[PDB]
RNA sequence: AAGGAACUCGGCAAAAUAGCCCCGUAACUUCGGGAGAAGGGGUGCUGGUGUAAAAGCCAGCCGCAGUGAAUAGGCCCAAGC
RNA sequence: UAGCGAAAUUCCUUGUCGGGUAAGUUCCGACCCGCACGAAAGGCGUAAUGAUUUGGGCACUGUCUCAACGAGAGACUCGG
RNA sequence: GGCACCUCGAUGUCGGCUCGUCGCAUCCUGGGGCUGUAGUCGGUCCCAAGGGUUGGGCUGUUCGCCCAUUAAAGCGGCACGCGAGCUGGGUUCAGAACGUCGUGAGACAGUUCGGUCCCUAUCCGUCGCGGGCGUAGGUAAUUUGAGAGGAUCUGUCCUUAGUACGAGAGGACCGGGAUGGACUUACCGCUGGUGUACCAGUUGUUCCGCCAGGAGCACGGCUGGAUAGCUAUGUAGGGAAGGGAUAAGCGCUGAAAGCAUCUAAGUGCGAAGCCCACCUCAAGAUGAGAUUACCCAUUCGUAAGAAUUAAGAGCCCAGAGAGAUGAUCUGGUAGAUAGGCUGGAAGUGGAAGAGUUGCGAGACUUGGAGCGGACCAGUACUAAUCGCUCGAGGACUUUACC
């Protein structure tokens, strides 16, 4: 994907925005597909949460227009963009992480984010 | 291309039913994380094949959790089994991406069934 | 060592096993026509200049039947040479089924010829800006530094560009379901259409 | 763009040289002419031995 | 092949589409190579549509065709020929049913002396 | 595609909106304005019935799209002059 | 004198602080040390008005990530 | 800084975009030493330029600052690299304004708005394709390889093992594996995007005397698509492991100097350096190679030559896997080489007519209907017919043996 987007919640966490900055590919991607921990910061949220204006935080990508096709070769889950934030590692923020997912986290470290997500697919 | 008709004539599965553009498929796969080989039932209207030959087919648009979501594979992957019509769709056209908005009578009515 | 004597007829996708959707391909997998040996004594070299392709009678020369000399029978269209032999008559020799270099093949064709191009178009540099007021867009860039009253060679600019032959490495096929007329390979085998695909293998392996 | 230093005509043939026309083949005197070219049609409708205006 | 025409498809489809009745107006016509060639690959398969004489396919084909005045005549008088269509459909094609496609044959016409340009004729049988 | 101004000194150019009707319309105001503020809705056809002076009704038929294309405002906040 | 003040005025220096901004010499608001503000060479205000100048945001988005495609004209092959 | 030696009948002087190259005073990756280094993380220098050396906000402007980063966020040179490649935010017109100076005319790099960047490539040089000759015969295939290029990068995790080390905290070295990131090659069956002679819908309008069904025009009237082919973001790939010489460094034995001493002979080890090895261009590599086959050794006083002509090769035509054109490839009927024909995909979506229902709009039956370009199989139905041109008869000298 690209960077420097605005994009929906998906989780317990109050931040009505979430904008990642720039994940990494040592230095080198310009994409973040799925599976991957990007860097997110908040410009709107909600009168919960923790805060709003520009806080650099982390956060693992969720829904993308397609990302990896599978080694099925079946194809790509959503359709529109979302993430969630990171609780400060793979932690998940909170129970409800609403909105479906698909299968391609698990095989990273977001398992328990898998654990906490109610479906996949 | 009558080479490759008699190859990729071959190997392939015959067992997957007619059916016309898009609508509610019952899905059976069998995809894994436990690597255990757990069913995968799915679901969800299909918007419509995909035509050119015997790998390029179907996708699934399920919107059911708030979010669209589609299936692109195909008909002779011996992981999916077995697929099923819900709701005999018939509509004008083709490839409904005319279904990308006012989801009521759309997601009702496509029938006009005979 | 690898009689790969054959063109394909184009660029598929199958799945093979567990499933496994892969880009597949083929080579048509036409017999073996491999002269003899030509070992290193009247000529360094090992290799063979195998002939292939079965001509009509309009398609030869005195030196092609005249290559049936020194061959002993049926003259053919294509020539190429094979370094690892085995080596076993004079003018034709044995069919697809064995392989005696490697299954990450390297596999050899003879690109398609797009003809001259732009500069970006296979060259890759930056393509110019659009906006703001600028003539300069689809133009490489300058290449002379001022201190000599040279311009320097190497930096690639322009070029009529297509029939340039690559020999990628490490093509991922297994051992290949035969038949008597297929070779399976896997996707983006270079070449063109109607092009041979002749393979050595395992140079980086 | 704008040249630098005068040709010297002998080169400048020799930029002429490779200009030059091609001769075309004609079939020469057919019954005692008159002529075509091979794959063309003659002054007198023949194209493949018959008359067509 | 299927190509540019030296002119844009608008007038591809429209020169085409004057030259074709033409071309059946009169018998055979000698215009350039290229025109030439479009009749060769196109001509040839909608008179082979011209074979059948479906009143709802040679009505496909009345785009094709237009509106004439024969100089094939007695069409003004009892019938000898007609339109541009429904019977030519038979005039030429029951000649031309037995024969399996290839119905002109072109020839290269020695070149005009106006700006060098190879013309050829184009016959149908 | 997907993403948006991250390009650049600078959303520069292009984009996109606009017609007609009907709602609705902040700020200050020198009290006119602002303002078409904004934002919203409708807009095709068939038979009725009401429209001819005259819209709206009813139902249906359809539609990807209903000023089916053309032609016809990007807006807002703020400051300086 | 009034009144305004980092002014279209302070290079004094990215003045200071606060806000916009994650990222903010530019922007705004105050501070006002005013080299060198300033009163009919008007000064401070001031809605509507501007092909204004900037600063921010929304909208839309091939500008750009990173380009690619086809249509026409030259170009280029030939005749003049 | 200084210097006035070219440039006043023109040396266009910022910054940036694009495109790079070299240098090393090396930023990371490589090795090694020392350490006030238990390790882990460090400091420190020696050899090292193979490769790589981030993206944004602000600053017109360098410098610099911030964010988040990685292997690191190098320094310079090159007309502060490049304007007959480009921009014009910067002085560097004329305006106008402020501040300040000058009575004034104006000025003060002090600020700010606006402000006038042409060149139709001749040579050399570049990139890619050709002709003429040569390579002691004419050919036709094959390659070697003299040489030349390309490419070299780098995480992350696990094991070894929380072992060694270390009270601990913390955490190895070596070494195995797995896995990214760019970059780059190929190719479009996949995600697609695009598609101008494919099929649908559809607005308005003229016309096919009527309607129906159609045509034209409105950017391709608009829109849904989409065959081909092209194209990334689509798909796959690499940089592996080597050899050898080694730099630095570390060795044994050793010698003035009975000792010592990596050195003086003599022997080792030792790096992303180098070279080979991986890939490509390659005998115009004049030394023009080497091999495989064919024609052969003709006619004319032939001295000189001339003219046949073989083996061929070509013209000419068709077409594209190729292509600006040439050239390449496929072919030229002993035929699938192009076009048509036939069959099928091919996308579209239920043609038209006819009939049924319905006031109509419309629904439905015929009917996956009908249609269909660059898509494959066959088909000589046309076009590759006919013809013409160029094109060897191979010199000496020496030995072997002719």
């Amino acid at each position: 994907i690209q960077t420097e987007s605005r994009l929906k919640v998906a989780d317990n966490s109050g931040a009505k925005e979430l904008l990642t900055i720039r994940v990494l590919g040592g230095s080198s991607r310009k994409f973040a597909g799925i599976g991957d921990i990007v860097v997110a910061t908040v410009k709107s949220a909600a009168p919960g949460g923790a805060v709003k204006k520009g806080e650099v935080v982390k956060a693992v990508i969720v829904r993308t227009k397609s990302g990896a096709k599978r080694p099925d070769g079946s194809y790509i889950k959503f359709d529109e963009n979302a993430a969630v934030l990171i609780r400060d590692d793979k932690t998940p923020r909170g129970t409800r992480i609403f909105g479906p997912v698909a299968r391609e986290l698990r095989e990273g470290g977001y398992m328990k984010i898998v654990s906490l997500a109610p479906e996949v697919l | 291309m009558n080479l490759i008709e008699s190859i990729n004539a071959a190997q392939l599965r015959t067992d997957i039913p007619d059916f016309r553009p898009g609508d509610t498929v019952r899905v059976h796969a069998k995809v894994v994380e436990g690597t255990r080989e757990r069913i995968q039932i799915f679901e969800g209207v299909v918007i419509a094949r995909k035509n050119s030959g015997i790998n390029e087919t179907y996708t699934v648009r399920k919107i059911s959790n708030g979010v669209g979501v589609e299936r692109i594979f195909p008909v002779h992957t011996p992981r999916v089994e077995k697929i099923e019509v819900i709701r005999h769709g018939k509509v004008r056209r083709a490839k409904l991406y005319y279904l990308r908005a006012l989801t009521g009578k759309k997601a009702r009515i496509a029938e006009r069934r005979r | 060592s690898k009689g790969i004597l054959g063109k394909k007829v184009g660029m598929t996708q199958i799945f093979t096993d567990n499933g496994e959707l892969i880009p597949v391909t083929v080579i048509e997998a036409t017999p073996n026509t491999v002269l003899q040996v030509k070992s290193v004594e009247t000529d360094g070299y090992e290799a063979t200049q195998v002939g292939f392709d079965t001509l009509r009678e309009v398609l030869t020369n005195k030196p092609a039947k005249g290559h049936a000399a020194k061959a002993n029978t049926t003259p053919k269209r294509f020539v190429r040479e094979f370094k690892g032999l085995e080596g076993a008559e004079v003018g034709a020799e044995i069919t697809v089924d064995t392989f005696a270099a490697g299954d990450v093949v390297d596999v050899t064709g003879t690109s398609k010829g797009k003809g001259f191009q732009g500069p970006i178009k296979r060259h890759g540099q930056s393509r110019g800006p659009m906006a703001h007021g600028s003539r300069y867009h689809r133009r490489p860039g300058s290449m002379g530094p001022v201190a000599a009253n040279k311009v320097p060679k190497g930096k690639k600019l322009a070029g009529r560009m297509g029939n340039k032959r690559v020999t990628v490495q490490n093509l991922v096929i297994a051992q290949v379901l035969p038949e008597k007329n297929v070779i399976l390979v896997k996707g983006n085998v270079p070449g063109a259409k109607k092009s041979l695909i002749v393979v050595k293998s395992a140079i980086k392996a | 763009a704008v040249p630098a230093r005068h040709t010297s005509s002998a080169k400048k043939n020799r930029r002429r040289t490779h200009y030059k026309l091609t001769a075309p083949t004609v079939t020469f005197d057919e019954t005692t002419g008159d002529y075509r070219h091979s794959h063309r049609v003659s002054l007198k409708g023949y194209y493949k031995g018959r008359k067509v205006r | 092949s299927n190509r540019k025409l030296g002119r844009t498809s608008s007038q591809r489809k429209a020169m085409l589409r004057d030259l074709t009745t033409d071309l059946i107006i009169n018998e055979t016509i000698v215009t350039t190579e290229a025109r030439a060639k479009e009749v060769r690959r196109t001509v040839e398969k909608m008179i082979t549509l011209g074979k059948k004489g479906d009143l709802s396919a040679r009505r496909a084909a009345a785009a094709y065709v237009r509106n004439e005045i024969a100089i094939k005549d007695f069409n003004e008088e009892t019938e000898t020929f007609p339109t541009a269509l429904q019977k030519l459909f038979n005039d030429l094609a029951k000649r031309y049913e037995g024969r399996n496609g290839g119905y002109t044959r072109i020839l290269k016409v020695e070149p005009r002396r106006g700006d060098a340009a190879p013309m050829a004729i184009i016959e149908l049988v």
